[PDB]
């Protein structure tokens, strides 16, 4: 049984970093991996990235410099950092857990197969609203 | 991208472009106001939760549009479906596919 | 050397059941003549060895309505519809294809018991 | 291998025109002859013509001239000089002709002859 | 016929009849060339790119999508026309990135034609009125020197001819024993012929789903190039069984062992260098041409007391077999998934 | 003729790596195997590998591996057959390797083996 819980400003101010919060209920921060998602009004998801310890940090290759994502492993949370918001970057944002998984369809030993990912369980969201 | 179905009939739900080569597809929907749940993991695979009808195409065919069939349909299948595409051929989708909404009489 | 192998060594079949010898050779045994030479034979313990076919399928006159030679080219089988008292011993392969000859390695029948 | 792959069944309507294709396959296309044969039930076969895929030149029954049409098309590459297509142009439909069509090719031996049909066609039944 | 009482001394090393067998099949392959399409109007300037495929910067991959202007059946007009192309067939004339074939500054080449196949048909060797061809039927016999059991034979036995470098293939087993032969086993620059009794099954294979495309050169010209990928892009391969192997190579130690001392270490290594061709086993499977590196069989060392191998194959498609001064070779491609199963005999 | 053309003696450092060309004229050059030996005082003469340049299949002495590499570059015009190169990089410089190098041929007859080295290289001297 886990569920997650965002926090963060909901009005921001132009070109001024933005920062967020994630909680944790039942398990841990090092026992999976941590992603980030956003999703503007009536459109579809917007995947930012994943963080976990040991390098899995691979972001948006759009963004890929004012997004960083963090771990509190002393106080078991999830966090964000964000770099210049604009007024595209008012959307409801969202740590989540993910999962790996390999989809092999050729030989192993010659690097012919993924690793897919999905996201079993969300949190809850935070509105956050660009606005002066 | 509506589709509807008198309740307790077929649908089958189309998204993302054709495909290129291996692909793992992941199916979510969304309720509205709430947040994101998976449905389908892999092309024909489902987590705990969520219960069968809920058929996936494989993605050992080369050349088709991923889709999803849904057969005994109800109010609480009305929601925006989403797809996520991972091809063997086509680099990383950061992004999801396009919102395809479902109604129901 | 046209070295012969027997398969299976030993059949332990019971009187009036079905038995099957299968020869291979290493060369075609086909003769300039189209006939290839082959020569299933008989041994039974304090006799002479004996006849049983001395051509593909062509037996040898006093043999009764029940053995048959069969196969093609390198691979070779026999067939007996029910063996018999007389019919039991040990069976033999053999090239009389050309020079040097070869035998095979001999096939013991027993009853199944 | 010899092969011979027709069209599938198609339904027409009287007054029409049907168009059956026979692609032949596995021999040097333009040295045997093709024949085309019907089978109708409670009447057993008829003949109706053949066609010489050399230049095309063509016979047809006595009682189906002014329907029948026969033409081929030859492969013109020096990769596959193998494969070749015949076509049957059966006009003039009445509701009688209701009946299964196949497109044969004699044997290839010395003795053989024209009508010992050696390889069929898998058969086209049209109905009117 | 046998023939008796007779001891007629051999030698495999200054013997005829494979001098002019090398120089026959190298003249027929030439008379099997005259009738097919040359392909000296396609040396053209290439605008290439990458295949569509997930892409990393450390890796490279083995295909280019290559577009270009071609010639059609009217002299006036031409047409702008796309192939799939290898790493091995295409060089970099020198932004933009624009290449051209690589023997286009050596020798116009020649379409192997489709119609006709590679396959090998087992040739039977006869001598003419006034001759005969002697047969050595003894068993073990190193190729020199007196062959005791001899018969007279009117025709040779079934010899398919295997076009392959390392690892010679579909060959003539032995009678019980592993032979190795060499004229003069203290010198080097003589190679070492293995033929060892048990064949080790290999199975080869191209993953990849070609097809072809008819691109008309000219009036009854056809260039058959590579259209589009159907489904994964992956490298192709051959297998052979581990325990098989891995008991063959140490049958030939043990026979090995019988020249070079008992208290012997042998081991192995692969090829010191060369050309494509001479430092991995190169061979034909169903009309197309691998070059399948063998650093994963012959790495091992010997002393004196449901797995397999995965191998990997490079495909070109023009050739230059026996290495003449002014022909090449343009395999074209090949529909569908294609795999082989042959029988490994030999080595060298 | 049968000509053996070297390049000029060269002075190199410790840890460098000598390339040495050997043009060779007057035969048909993918049939004969060029050996490559070498000349130490107080050392007496030392193999170093032999190169087949037809395709360029190599063997080198067991006890410089990894230091050596050759390397052929052969003549590709319906003209000019008979010319052809071979090189020798010669690597992991010691001031032990100070010695005079040739590159030879065997001779053309038929009891001649492959080391009865007939035809030589004029010598290249490096001095380390
Ligand atoms: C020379 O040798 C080399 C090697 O020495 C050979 O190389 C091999 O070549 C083959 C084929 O070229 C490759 O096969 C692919 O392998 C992958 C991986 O398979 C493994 O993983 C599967 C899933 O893992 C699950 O189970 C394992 C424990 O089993 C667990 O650890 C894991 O976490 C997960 O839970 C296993 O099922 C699979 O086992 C299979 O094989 C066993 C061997 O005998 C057998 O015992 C099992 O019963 C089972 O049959 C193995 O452990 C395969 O996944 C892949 O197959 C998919 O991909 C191709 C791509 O086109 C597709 O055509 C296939 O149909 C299949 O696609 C189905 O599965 C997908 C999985 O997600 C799914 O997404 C697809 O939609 C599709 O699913 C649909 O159909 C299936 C029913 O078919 C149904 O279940 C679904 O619900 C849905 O309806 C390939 O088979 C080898 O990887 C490769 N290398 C090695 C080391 O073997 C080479 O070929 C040789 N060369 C020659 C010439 O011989
Ligand atoms: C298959 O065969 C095809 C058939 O030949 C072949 O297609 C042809 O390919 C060539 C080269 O790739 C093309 O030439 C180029 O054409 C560009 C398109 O411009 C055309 O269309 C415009 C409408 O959109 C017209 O307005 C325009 O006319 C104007 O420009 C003319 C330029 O001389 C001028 O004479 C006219 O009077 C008029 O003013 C023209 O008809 C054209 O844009 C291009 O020029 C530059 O632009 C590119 C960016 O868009 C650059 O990337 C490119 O490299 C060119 O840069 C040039 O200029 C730079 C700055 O000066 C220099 O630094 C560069 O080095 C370069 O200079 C070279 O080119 C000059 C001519 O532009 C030349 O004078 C210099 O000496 C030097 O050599 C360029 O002209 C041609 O149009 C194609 N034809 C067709 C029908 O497509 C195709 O490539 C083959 N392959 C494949 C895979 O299909
Ligand atoms: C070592 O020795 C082994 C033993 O012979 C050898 O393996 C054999 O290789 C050959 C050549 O690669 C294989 O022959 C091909 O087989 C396939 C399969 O069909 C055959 O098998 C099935 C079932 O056994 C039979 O029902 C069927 O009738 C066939 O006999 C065929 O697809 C191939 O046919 C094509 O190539 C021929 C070349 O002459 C053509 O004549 C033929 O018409 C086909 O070409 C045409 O069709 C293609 C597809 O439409 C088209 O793309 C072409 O352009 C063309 O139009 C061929 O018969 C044989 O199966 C192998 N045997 C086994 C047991 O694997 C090894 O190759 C050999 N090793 C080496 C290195 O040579
Ligand atoms: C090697 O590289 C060459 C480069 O030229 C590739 O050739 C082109 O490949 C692209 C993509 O594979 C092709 O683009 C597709 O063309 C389809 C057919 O074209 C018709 O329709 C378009 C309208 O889009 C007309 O303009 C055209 O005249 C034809 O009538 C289209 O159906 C495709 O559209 C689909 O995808 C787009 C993606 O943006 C969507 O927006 C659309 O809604 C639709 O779903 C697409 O445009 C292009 O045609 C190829 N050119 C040629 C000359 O063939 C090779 O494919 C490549 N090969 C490999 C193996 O990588
Ligand atoms: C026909 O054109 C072909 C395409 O250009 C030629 O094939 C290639 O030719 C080059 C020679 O120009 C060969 O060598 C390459 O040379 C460059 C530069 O050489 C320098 O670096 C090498 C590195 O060892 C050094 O040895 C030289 O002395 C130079 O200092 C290198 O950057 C390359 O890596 C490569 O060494 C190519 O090998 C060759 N290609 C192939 C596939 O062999 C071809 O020679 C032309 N033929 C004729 C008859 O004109
Ligand atoms: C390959 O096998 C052949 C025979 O099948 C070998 O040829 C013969 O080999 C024997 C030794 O095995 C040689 O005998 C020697 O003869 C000399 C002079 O006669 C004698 O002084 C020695 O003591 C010894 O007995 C024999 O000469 C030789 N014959 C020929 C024609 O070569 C051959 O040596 C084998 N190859 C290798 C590399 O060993
Ligand atoms: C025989 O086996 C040895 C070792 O198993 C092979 O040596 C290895 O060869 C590879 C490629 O030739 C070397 O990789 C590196 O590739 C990069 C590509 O840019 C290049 O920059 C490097 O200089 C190097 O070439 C690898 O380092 C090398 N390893 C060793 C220990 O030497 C050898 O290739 C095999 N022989 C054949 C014919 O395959
Ligand atoms: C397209 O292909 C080109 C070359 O064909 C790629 O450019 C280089 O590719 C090599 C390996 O193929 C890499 O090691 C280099 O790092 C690449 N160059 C650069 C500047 O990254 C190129 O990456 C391919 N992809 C695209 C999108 O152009
Ligand atoms: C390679 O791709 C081609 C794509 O056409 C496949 O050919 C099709 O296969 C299906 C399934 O058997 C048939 O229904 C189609 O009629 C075929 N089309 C054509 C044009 O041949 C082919 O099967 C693929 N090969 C492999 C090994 O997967
Ligand atoms: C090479 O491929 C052949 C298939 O043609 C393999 O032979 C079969 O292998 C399976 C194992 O999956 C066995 O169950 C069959 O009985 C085998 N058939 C025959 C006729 O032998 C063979 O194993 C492959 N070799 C290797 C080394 O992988
Ligand atoms: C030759 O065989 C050896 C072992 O017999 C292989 O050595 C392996 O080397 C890697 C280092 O990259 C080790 O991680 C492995 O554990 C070694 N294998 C074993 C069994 O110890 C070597 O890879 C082989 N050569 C090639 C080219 O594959
Ligand atoms: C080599 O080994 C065999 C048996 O393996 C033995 O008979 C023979 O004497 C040995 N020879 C030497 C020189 O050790």
């Amino acid at each position: 049984q886990v569920h997650l819980q965002e926090s963060g400003p909901g009005l921001v101010k132009p070109s001024e970093t933005l920062s967020l919060t994630c909680n944790v209920s039942g398990t841990l921060v090092r026992d999976n991996y941590w992603s980030w998602i956003r999703q503007p009004l009536g459109k579809q998801p917007e995947w930012i990235g994943y963080v976990h310890d040991s390098g899995d940090t691979n972001y948006n290759p759009s963004l890929k410099s004012r997004v960083h994502l963090s771990l509190d492993k002393s106080k078991n949370l999830v966090s964000l950092r964000l770099t210049g918001v604009t007024a595209a970057d008012s959307a409801i944002y969202y740590c989540a857990t993910t999962k790996h998984g390999r989809r092999i369809y050729g030989v192993v030993a010659f690097k012919e197969w993924f690793t897919y990912f999905y996201m079993d369980v969300w949190g809850k969201g935070t509105s956050v609203t660009v606005s002066s | 991208t509506f589709v509807s179905v008198a309740p307790g009939q077929t649908a089958r739900i189309t998204c993302g472009e054709e495909s290129l080569g291996s692909r793992s597809v992941i199916w979510y929907q969304q309720r509205p106001g709430q947040a994101p749940s998976l449905i389908i993991y892999n092309n024909n695979d489902r987590p705990s939760g969520i219960p069968d009808r809920f058929s996936g195409s494989p993605g050992s065919t080369f050349g088709t549009t991923a889709t999803l069939t849904i057969t005994s349909v109800e109010a609480g299948d009305e929601a925006d479906y989403y797809c996520h595409i991972w091809d063997s051929r086509r680099p990383t989708n950061w992004v999801f596919g396009e919102g395809t909404t479902l109604i129901v009489l | 050397d046209v070295l012969m192998t027997q398969t299976p060594l030993s059949l332990p079949v019971s009187l009036g059941g079905q038995a099957s010898i299968s020869c291979r050779s290493s060369q075609s045994v086909v003769y300039s003549d189209g006939d290839t030479y082959l020569e299933w034979y008989l041994q039974k313990p304090g006799q002479s060895p004996k006849l049983l076919i001395y051509k593909v399928s062509r037996r040898f006159s006093g043999v009764p309505d029940r053995f048959s030679g069969s196969g093609s080219g390198t691979d070779f089988t026999l067939k007996i519809s029910r063996v018999e008292t007389e019919d039991l011993g040990v069976y033999y392969c053999f090239q009389g294809s050309h020079v040097p000859y070869t035998f095979g390695g001999g096939t013991k029948l027993e009853i199944k018991r | 291998q010899v092969q011979l792959v027709q069209s599938g069944a198609v339904i027409k309507t009287p007054g029409s025109s049907v168009k059956i294709s026979c692609r032949a396959s596995g021999y040097n296309f333009r040295d045997y002859s093709i024949h085309w044969v019907r089978l109708i039930p409670d009447k057993g076969f008829e003949w109706i013509g053949w066609i010489k895929p050399l230049w095309g030149a063509v016979s047809y029954a006595r009682q189906l001239q002014g329907r029948v049409s026969m033409t081929r098309q030859l492969s013109q590459d020096p990769d596959d000089p193998d494969w070749g297509v015949a076509y049957m142009e059966f006009s003039g439909l009445t509701p009688a002709d209701t009946a299964e069509y196949f497109c044969v090719r004699r044997g290839s031996c010395d003795y053989c002859g024209d009508f010992p049909w050696q390889y069929w066609g898998q058969g086209t039944v049209v109905v009117v | 016929i046998h023939l008796e009482n007779v001891t007629e001394e051999f030698n495999m090393w200054k013997n005829n009849m494979v001098e002019q067998m090398h120089t026959d099949i190298i003249s027929l392959w030439d008379q099997s060339l005259k009738p097919c399409v040359k392909l000296t109007p396609l040396c053209v300037t290439l605008q290439c790119t990458n295949v569509t495929n997930n892409i990393t910067d450390d890796m490279r991959g083995e295909l280019k999508n290559c577009s270009f202007n071609m010639t059609t059946e009217l002299r006036d007009k031409k047409q702008k026309v796309y192939s799939l192309f290898y790493r091995l067939d295409v060089v970099q004339i020198n932004s933009n990135k624009e290449y051209r074939l690589i023997n286009c500054n050596t020798s116009a080449c020649t379409q192997a034609c489709p119609k006709v196949s590679f396959e090998p048909i087992p040739i039977h060797y006869c001598a003419p009125a006034g001759f005969a061809i002697l047969k050595c039927k003894d068993k073990k016999f190193n190729g020199t020197g007196p062959c005791p059991s001899v018969s007279t034979v009117q025709c040779t036995h079934g010899i398919k001819p295997v076009v392959s470098t390392q690892l010679l293939l579909n060959g003539s087993l032995a009678e019980e024993e592993v032979m190795i032969r060499s004229e003069n086993i203290t010198n080097n620059a003589k190679n070492i012929l293995v033929q060892f009794n048990t064949p080790v099954q290999i199975n080869c294979t191209r993953p990849n789903n070609n097809t072809r495309k008819s691109i008309r050169i000219g009036p009854g010209q056809a260039f058959y190039a590579t259209g589009d990928i159907i489904g994964d892009i992956r490298q192709a391969h051959c297998n052979v069984s581990k325990a098989t192997w891995n008991e063959t190579l140490g049958k030939v130690v043990k026979q090995l062992r019988k020249h070079f001392g008992n208290n012997t270490i042998i081991r192995f290594a692969n090829s010191s260098g060369g050309d494509l061709e001479v430092t991995t086993h190169s061979f034909n499977c169903g009309g197309e041409f691998f070059y399948c590196n063998t650093s994963g069989l012959f790495n091992s060392t010997w002393i004196s007391n449901n797995d397999s191998i995965t191998l990997p194959c490079r495909i070109k498609q023009i050739i230059n077999m026996w290495q003449r001064i002014g022909q090449c070779m343009y395999a074209p491609p090949i529909q569908g998934v294609i795999r082989c199963v042959s029988n490994i005999t030999g080595l060298i």
